[PDB]
């Protein structure tokens, strides 16, 4: 396990490789000052990373989405999604099933 | 310098640790995301280590950032994992010698 303390933007997912399984870690960070323009309107865009397959990326950007609507929905003063780049990080080994 | 793909993703990856490192560390400068760089990586390494080379590539480009120079004669090498930790490289006796 590398991380141990998981400081924040960093989870655990276990992942059914080829063979065996093993629970690699999935990461992501800014890429750019957040606060660019107090009156700033560009869409956060995302910018998935490891040696993607096609497929994964409609599911990225699917999950994109849901966490776009998830933060209104509940926390409507934060705007860190909607507002700001992000690196994402998927390590490579899932099968693609 | 005859990349092979692998060797992208692993590039990819330690540009965005290097970018993440940056304004987790120093927010004023911002040398790395406001700018377009070349970068050269000598071929002769081969394809399974190749890797290997990642951990010189992010201090690379920190020496430019701050633009110091990095400190005399002091070889490395290692393997990044976009969150800052350090994996096993292969063949060390080789290398010291």
């Amino acid at each position: 396990r590398m991380y141990d303390v998981t400081p924040p933007g960093v989870v655990m997912g276990l992942a059914w490789t080829a063979m065996g399984g093993s629970t690699l870690f999935v990461e992501t960070s800014l890429r750019r000052p957040q606060d660019k323009d107090a009156k700033g309107d560009k869409d956060g865009s995302l910018e998935v990373t490891g040696q993607l397959g096609e497929v994964m990326k409609e599911s990225a950007r699917i999950a994109y989405t849901f966490a776009r609507a998830f933060l209104m929905q509940h926390a409507p003063a934060n705007d860190y999604l909607v507002t700001s780049h992000i690196h994402l990080h998927v390590p490579e080994g899932a099968t693609p099933k | 310098g005859q990349l092979g793909e692998v060797m992208k993703e692993s590039a990819r990856i330690a540009y965005t640790f290097a970018r993440a490192f940056l304004m987790q560390h120093a927010p004023a400068n911002d040398y790395l995301v406001t700018s377009h760089i070349h970068l050269h990586v000598p071929e002769g390494a081969t394809p399974k280590d190749g890797p290997s080379a990642g951990c010189t590539i992010v201090t690379a480009l920190l020496s430019l950032a701050m633009g110091r120079p990095v400190r005399q004669n002091l070889a490395m090498t290692g393997e990044v994992s976009l969150t800052g930790k350090i994996l096993p490289v292969g063949g060390i006796k080789e290398k010291t010698i």
